């Protein structure tokens, strides 16, 4: 009975996030000594011609982009564990995020090292106009 | 290829949308084309969903420097006997809104403690994991009858692991500086693990040199066994499967071939009791 929603390919990396006191320390730890990143992502065909922002309701990659369903790349809903915000709630989940096309091969580890500027609400070092 | 860890329970007929399916097995038929997931205007998210999740079927089969092991060799549980803890799990079954996974309800110890949990699961929402009692029954059969009144005598999850915490602390703060939990058939026991168990790197206690055998998700500090009082998670405890050295059949008729005082009373703590039993006297006796 039931649906699976994983590959074998993710097991032990989610089985080790899953235990862990620090989720995306672990993450981390686990890719610097040389394990795979997590793959089965929710990845979107879209027309490339978006306004880049980080986090939106429908697609928006631009031509340096890549669309990705929001709580396929957090690792918190990945690994079905308590998200470090004060409420407890995902700000990916229920929306698309938009990765650079040269980390899309890890949207997960992305998403745990970077951060939205909440002014111009682009990716902090890849698209922010501000500073 | 799939696996069964993550499995979704629950009973509804589709598959989640893009942006709420946390993968792409997840995301329902509709929004597949040309190897990826499309976005189709009018088609909105599902913003009342409880989906039970399955915590069945963990591989804690990594290397990751500075993280140990969990599973250990014979070898290295023979130098630990004085830490070594039998355990085993008595589960309930998920019923009505989800079907396909167990839930511990009967928690059992060599050290003949046993707790009762709510039957309590991984429930995925639009906004979260939500960590909630979960509808169950006990399996059907007169060898599970004794599961019946159980369910309706478990405590919430957050006082079952300070209770564990302590239970443990007690036991072995004399006797070893960690926890060897003696485990026949470990599937169903590393699931179990899962609600009040946390792994990271060796730490080290906040009131001593001993390594940290406890962790308290109220201060976020580490404590050997002297000094966790309060503390809710079991920190980086060791364990290994008796079955894996070579027996054939159930545990009672290997653990009868060597001992006769312990008859089999069909409780959580009794089996806990024999899988510690048939590990010494396999690995000390004669
Ligand atoms: N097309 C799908 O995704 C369908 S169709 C009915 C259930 C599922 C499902 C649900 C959760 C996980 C994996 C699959
Ligand atoms: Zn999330
Ligand atoms: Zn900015
Ligand atoms: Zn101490
Ligand atoms: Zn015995």
């Amino acid at each position: 009975a039931g649906n699976a929603t994983e590959v074998p390919a993710n097991s032990t990396v989610l089985s080790f996030c899953a235990f862990a006191v620090d989720a995306a320390k672990a993450y981390k730890d686990y890719l610097a000594s040389g394990g795979q990143p997590i793959t089965n992502c929710v990845k979107m065909l879209c027309t490339h011609t978006g306004t880049g922002q980080a986090i939106t309701v429908t697609p928006e990659a631009n031509m340096d982009q890549e669309s990705f369903g929001g709580a396929s790349c957090c690792l918190y809903c990945r690994c079905h564990i308590d998200h470090p915000n004060p409420k407890g709630f995902c700000d990916l989940k229920g929306k698309y995020v938009q990765i650079p096309t040269t980390c899309a091969n890890d949207p997960v580890g992305f998403t745990l090292k970077n951060t939205v500027c909440t002014v111009c609400g682009m990716w902090k070092g890849y698209g922010c106009s501000c500073d | 290829n799939v696996t069964g860890l993550f499995k979704d329970c629950s009973k509804v007929i589709t598959g989640l949308h893009p942006t709420q399916a946390p993968t792409h097995l997840s995301v329902d038929t509709k929004f597949k084309t040309e190897g990826l997931c499309v976005d189709i205007p009018g088609i909105p998210k599902d913003m009342t969903y409880r989906r039970l999740i399955s915590m069945m079927g963990f591989k804690m089969n990594y290397q990751v420097n500075g993280y140990p092991n969990m599973f250990i060799t014979r070898e290295e549980a023979i130098r630990h006997v004085r830490a070594w803890i039998g355990f085993d799990v008595e589960g309930c079954h998920a019923t009505r809104e989800a079907v396909g996974t167990n839930l511990p309800l009967q928690l059992g110890f060599s050290t003949g403690v046993n707790l009762v949990a709510v039957p309590t699961g991984y429930v995925d929402t639009p906004n979260n994991t939500d960590f909630s009692r979960v509808s169950a029954k006990p399996p059907p059969g007169d060898q599970f009858k004794h599961l019946i009144p159980l369910m309706y005598k478990g405590l919430p999850w957050n006082v079952v692991r300070i209770k564990i915490v302590q239970m443990l602390s007690d036991t072995l703060k004399n006797l070893s500086d960690r926890v060897v939990f003696v485990l026949w058939a470990h599937g169903f026991e590393l699931t179990s693990m899962k609600y009040f168990v946390k792994i990271g790197p060796e730490r080290t206690c906040c009131l001593c040199d001993r390594r940290a055998t406890c962790f308290s998700t109220a201060s976020d500090t580490y404590a050997c066994w002297h000094h966790s009082i309060g503390f809710d998670y079991v920190y980086n405890p060791f364990m290994i499967d008796v079955q894996q050295w070579g027996f054939t059949g159930n545990l009672q008729s290997n653990h009868d071939l060597y001992c006769q005082v312990h008859g089999n009373a069909h409780v959580a703590s009794c089996d806990a009791i024999m899988t510690r039993c048939l590990a010494v006297h396999e690995c000390f006796v004669k």
